[PDB]
Order: C-alpha cells, then sequence, then structure tokens
C-alpha cells in the first residue's frame, strides 16, 4: 500500500548526503602516523581543478554511510542432545567452520556442551570465533575496557564522539546490541550538549540523524542549522520529518497550508516540536539578518 | 646575543722557521647560527686557542648565509653536491625524523634551524670542506616559491597522511600558464645506486638505521 522508507532508499540516502556535508579539509585531515616525505606535482589550474574533483569523489566514498540495522535476534537452535554424553566432559568444545570462501554469517559455529547438546553458537561466540581465526583489525577478541560508560563519558568530555563511534564500528557488527547501545549512547550525548558539528562531513552523521527522526528528537539539530545558516538542511530535515511521520501533526499542517521551504520549519515548531518557542525566535534572528544583507 | 657558536674543529697546525724552528699555532673551524635560516662559518688562526676562539667566531658573524626552510623545520628539495672530494647527499624529511646526519651536520643545522633531515657524506671526509659543501648545497636550493614563477605552475603537495587532497603549497605570482607540463613516459634522470639499492631491499648494513639519542 504505502510504505515508509528505509535508510538506504536513494531519496533518503540523498537528503542525508547533503545534510552531512562534504568538508576536504576535515574529511582528509592529516592523520597522526608513521610519515613519507610528501611529493610535488606542477600543476595547471586545469589539472589543480581534476585533482579537487577527484579528491571530492574519493571523499564521498569515504564517507559512505553504514547501513541502519535493527538488533539481531539471538541464537538459540539445538542440533543434537546426545544424552549419553551427559558428565563425560566438563568444559564445552566450540567447533568452528573455518572454510576460507564462506561469509562469516553462514558459517555454521556449534558448541557442545557438557550436558551433550550440540547448538548453534551465540551471536556473540560466533563474533569471537571469527576474530580467532579471521582476525581483522581494528577489532578485538575481548571487549576493550573504552567502551564501559565511565571511559565513554571521558571520551565524550574530551569531544571524541568520532573516535568512539570510529571504534565502536570496528569492534562490533552493525547488528550487535553493542554497536546499537553504544550509537545511541553516543547520539544523545550530542543532542544533550548540541555537538552536532563534530559528526558533519563523517559517515555518521546520517545514521544520527535517523536516530533523531525516528525518535521524534530533531529539535535541537533543527536548531543547530538555523544557527549556521543551514535552512536548505534544516528544511530537508523538516521534510525527511515528515515523510517519515505522515500521519502528525506537523504533516497535516503543512498539506493544509502547502508549506514550502522556511515555512515547514514554522508549521513544525508549533505543532510537533517541543522547543517551538526556541525555534520561532531562532527562525526569526536568522530572517532579520538576511534583511539586512538584502537591505 | 641571538647567535649561538659552535666548535667544529681545532687543529694545531705547524710551520718551520729559520730561527725558532718548528713553530706552534691553532687553527679553529667555527660555525655561527641564531637558529632561524641565518648562519655562518670562519676559520681563525692564532698562536693561542682563545685568540683562535675570538677571531672565528667574530669573523663568521660577517659572513653569515641565509639558508631557506621548508616550513621552518628541514630543506625543500633533495640536496646532493660534491665539494672537492666531499660528497654530501641530503634527503628532505617529514617531521619527527630528526637529525640523522653526520655529527658535523647536526651541529650545523641546529645553528640554522633545520630540525628534520637525512645525510650522507661519502669521499673525503674533511672538516672545512664537508662545511663548505653543506653551506652552498643549502645556500643554492629552489624554494616552492621560485620553482612555481619559474615554471608558471602551481606547485602542489600530495601526502599520504591527507589521503588524495591537493595542498598548494605555491603559486606563480605571474600569470599562470595554461599549456600542462609534458609528461616524459620515461625521465632521462641519474639515479644513485644507494637510493635504488636500499629501495629493493638490498642494502644490508648492520650499521644502518640503529637506535640513536634524540638528536
Amino acid at each position: 500500500e504505502t510504505k515508509k522508507p528505509t535508510f538506504m532508499d536513494e531519496e533518503v540516502q540523498s537528503i542525508l548526503t547533503k545534510m552531512t556535508g562534504l568538508n576536504l579539509q576535515k574529511t582528509f585531515k592529516p592523520a597522526i602516523q608513521e610519515l613519507k616525505p610528501p611529493t610535488y606535482k606542477l600543476m595547471t589550474q586545469a589539472q589543480l581543478e581534476e585533482a579537487t574533483r577527484q579528491a571530492v569523489e574519493a571523499a564521498k566514498v569515504r564517507l559512505k554511510m553504514p547501513p541502519v540495522l535493527e538488533e539481531r535476534v539471538p541464537i538459540n537452535d539445538v542440533l543434537a542432545e546426545d544424552k549419553i554424553l551427559e558428565g563425560t566432559e566438563t568444559t564445552k568444545y566450540v567447533f568452528t567452520d573455518i572454510s576460507y570462501s564462506i561469509p562469516h554469517r553462514e558459517r555454521f559455529i556449534v558448541v557442545r556442551e557438557p550436558s551433550g547438546t550440540l547448538r548453534k553458537a551465540s551471536w556473540e561466540e560466533r563474533d569471537r570465533m571469527i576474530q580467532v581465526y579471521f582476525p581483522k583489525e581494528g577489532r578485538k577478541i575481548l571487549t576493550p575496557i573504552i567502551f564501559k560508560e565511565e571511559n565513554l563519558r571521558t571520551m565524550y568530555s574530551q569531544d571524541r564522539h568520532v573516535d568512539v563511534l570510529n571504534l565502536c564500528f570496528a569492534q562490533f557488527e552493525p547488528d550487535s546490541t553493542e554497536y546499537i547501545k553504544v550509537h545511541h549512547k553516543t547520539y544523545e550525548d550530542i543532542d544533550k550538549r548540541g555537538k552536532y558539528d563534530l559528526l558533519r562531513s563523517t559517515r555518521y552523521f546520517g545514521g544520527m540523524v535517523w536516530y533523531f527522526v525516528n525518535n521524534k528528537k530533531i529539535d535541537g539539530l533543527l536548531i543547530d542549522q538555523i544557527q549556521r545558516d543551514l535552512i536548505d538542511d534544516a528544511t530537508n530535515l523538516v521534510q525527511l520529518y515528515h515523510v517519515l511521520h505522515p500521519d502528525g501533526q506537523s504533516a497535516q499542517g503543512a498539506k493544509d497550508q502547502a508549506a514550502e521551504g522556511i515555512n515547514l520549519i514554522k508549521v513544525f515548531a508549533k505543532t510537533e516540536a517541543q522547543k517551538g518557542a526556541y525555534i520561532e525566535l531562532t527562525l526569526q534572528t536568522y530572517q532579520e539578518a538576511l534583511s539586512r544583507h538584502s537591505a | 646575543e641571538d647567535f649561538d657558536t659552535r666548535i667544529l674543529e681545532v687543529r694545531n697546525v705547524f710551520t718551520m722557521t729559520a730561527k725558532e724552528g718548528r713553530k706552534k699555532s691553532i687553527r679553529v673551524l667555527v660555525a655561527v647560527g641564531n637558529g632561524k635560516g641565518a648562519a655562518g662559518f670562519s676559520i681563525g688562526k692564532a698562536t693561542d686557542r682563545m685568540d683562535a676562539f675570538r677571531k672565528a667566531k667574530n669573523r663568521a658573524v660577517h659572513h653569515l648565509h641565509y639558508i631557506e626552510r621548508y616550513e621552518d623545520h628541514t630543506i625543500f628539495h633533495d640536496i646532493s653536491l660534491r665539494f672537492k672530494r666531499t660528497h654530501i647527499k641530503m634527503k628532505k624529511q617529514p617531521k619527527g625524523y630528526g637529525l640523522r646526519c653526520h655529527r658535523a651536520i647536526i651541529t650545523i643545522c641546529r645553528l640554522i634551524g633545520i630540525k628534520d633531515m637525512y645525510a650522507k657524506v661519502s669521499g673525503s671526509i674533511n672538516m672545512l670542506s664537508l662545511t663548505q659543501g653543506l653551506f652552498r648545497g643549502l645556500s643554492r636550493q629552489e624554494t616552492h616559491q621560485q620553482l612555481a614563477d619559474k615554471k608558471g605552475l602551481h606547485v602542489v603537495e600530495i601526502r599520504e597522511e591527507c589521503g588524495p587532497l591537493p595542498i598548494v603549497v605555491a603559486s606563480p605570482r605571474g600569470p599562470l600558464r595554461k599549456d600542462p607540463e609534458p609528461e616524459d613516459e620515461v625521465p632521462d634522470v641519474k639515479l644513485d645506486w644507494e637510493d635504488v639499492k636500499t629501495a629493493q631491499g638490498m642494502k644490508r648494513s648492520v650499521w644502518s638505521n640503529l637506535k640513536r639519542a634524540a638528536t
């Protein structure tokens, strides 16, 4: 009938790609790592514009948004219950199929319990076993302590939210419960302290917006976009909100009033926005400065 | 007051005289510099050592070179020159590389203000020819602004740490050429077997890449 968009829909990806932004100085910030002497080229204005065009393409790849997945369902599947083996071993066996050319989510990893039951390994056992035999750079078999709440607050105090997400992406699977809990705790610290610019020009801005829109908490991000003269992004945010909440007070108000452009932000500010007063004020200020520039 | 002086060589030289026979004098080589590109060297001669020190250091400040530094820490490009029989090969290096050079080159580089450079001295290792060669090589280097002006093209810096981002380091002050620089399929540049032997993992020396104190 009428399906609501998904994160990977071309319409949503385009909206979130523009709201993210592309800043070549931030996207290609100098990395603190082993260095080599730089190379130099003599370029014409055309060769330089072409080299900058290629850098923009290389950045759009580096800003490719990771898909937002729902939490994985715990694995509870018994393959066999051999009761004759009950009490014959004290420790359980984990068997991992290490055949090279198999996707890791299709690898049979089973556990023989001391009770004699042959069961499929849990998602946590699976990711641990895959790391043992197919070690991925940046991933640890034991969970790093940086992900404890006490240690994440330290990273947040230093405005290292992007590092937290890079560490979480490297350690946890996108559908893991730890991956989702860490991302959500990071998105919430940004909303509470208004640190939305820390994720701009990164592949994590879209996932953050998706979280706010689905949780009906776009008031902070909408204010931040207006204070930065990003009304085009602020208008797309209210449009994305309507697309994902069609049967809402703001979406109807926009239909009844055929609102467009800045008017969408006013309609949203009155009906559904929690900080409706602070948005009108923030929006009013913008229109003034725009009139001063015009005059 | 802004200049520091360093001794490079103290030598007892002797001449033969009719009356006094074997006569003893002191030949001193000193380098001076302020750490901000202005540096020079001078020879000092005297019967007493403290007089040679005074003459050398006071004279050197009247014979200062200005040495251009890339980002005020290294040279602008690799420098390979021969002065008489002393060969000096210098390589531009990134920050944190330090001064991995002949001890005399380390001393002179600190006076100039160079923090990161590799240098290899081959042939005759003579302190005066090494010092004179060093200052010649460093004085005759082309900066990026000079390269841009000479060729009327942008000088674009590519860093692996910064990925494919093109960093314009110098642009010509005059008009900008419209014709790309010819791309010779194979350059007719002379290569050093030492650099090629090293890049191929064939240079096996127990003395290379040894752990040393910060310089």
